[PDB]
């Protein structure tokens, strides 16, 4: 079940990308995915690639997958394990999502994060009192990590 | 006029709205329907977050636009 | 199970499933809010959730 929905993403992904993004399974095994995801136009993020690994579980897509950043980045909403603050992975997921909308949902994350539900609760601090602090540190963060 | 508000999971809300209606009563409008506060819902349209002190007609929404909306939730 | 025949309508088809995403003869399950599955996918989420997959809304 899991693996028949699994290759029917593949097609619709290679098809469609979504958010300027690319994604497919580590070499043979299905259930891990690589995935490198563009940082949003005019965010400060613009510019990097950021590298996303995804392990789907084995009940799957009645469980949500497993998605983290492997790029450092600078983002009240992804802390530094490069797990991500998005409600559809945790409690919001249902069967109707697909990774294809995941990764819409992060770039519309990263392009416009919410600091009142942080994963890294100073970021979020610098987000809402200093914007011009928190949109140089994320570029050069971007620069330093992601390009 | 009639816009459409989708949610990530395909979910379609038809509102009745104006083109001088302020995101904030757009918001207000799909509280009523689907018991959502506006404080954690954010509009999408085009790309871009939609501003609570803007209008519809300000983002050039038209009949029949989509919107999408992002629920944002506390202790999320 | 009991709980999913009473508030639903299965049969057969006569648009794609949205949970295992392959188009929809085979019997299919439909949910008050008039969402359309798969009898087999659907069922599997109803018993871990009593609610739409997409609209989010109980069955009961
Ligand atoms: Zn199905
Ligand atoms: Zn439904």
């Amino acid at each position: 079940m899991a693996l028949k929905r699994i290759h029917k993403e593949l097609n619709d992904l290679a098809r469609d990308p979504p958010a300027q993004s690319r994604a497919g399974p580590v070499g043979d095994d299905m259930f891990h995915w690589q995935a490198t995801i563009m940082g949003p136009n005019d965010s400060p993020y613009q510019g990097g690639v950021f590298f996303l690994t995804i392990h789907f579980p084995t009940d799957y897509p009645f469980k949500p997958p497993k998605v983290a950043f492997t790029t450092r980045i600078y983002h009240p909403n992804i802390n530094s394990n490069g797990s991500i603050k998005l409600d559809i992975l945790r409690s919001q997921w249902s069967p109707a999502l697909t990774i294809s909308k995941v990764l819409l949902s992060i770039s519309s994350l990263l392009s416009d994060p919410n600091p009142d539900d942080p994963l890294v609760p100073e970021i979020a601090r610098i987000y809402k009192t200093d914007r011009e602090k928190y949109n140089r540190i994320a570029r050069e963060w971007t620069q330093k990590y992601a390009m | 006029m009639q816009i459409f508000v989708k949610t990530l999971t395909g979910k379609t809300i038809t509102l009745e709205v104006e083109p001088s209606d302020t995101i904030e009563n757009v918001k207000a409008k799909i509280q009523d329907k689907e018991g959502i506060p506006p404080d954690q819902q954010r509009l999408i349209f085009a790309g871009k977050q939609l501003e609570d002190g803007r209008t519809l007609s300000d983002y050039n929404i038209q009949k029949e636009s989509t919107l999408h909306l992002v629920l944002r939730l506390r202790g999320g | 199970q009991n709980t999913i025949e009473r508030f639903t309508f299965p049969h057969k088809y006569k648009e794609k499933c949205t949970i295992c995403l392959s188009m929809l003869g085979e019997d299919v399950r439909r949910l008050p809010c008039a969402h359309l599955f798969h009898q087999l996918c659907v069922d599997q989420w109803l018993a871990m959730s009593k609610k739409c997959p997409i609209c989010r809304v109980d069955i009961e």
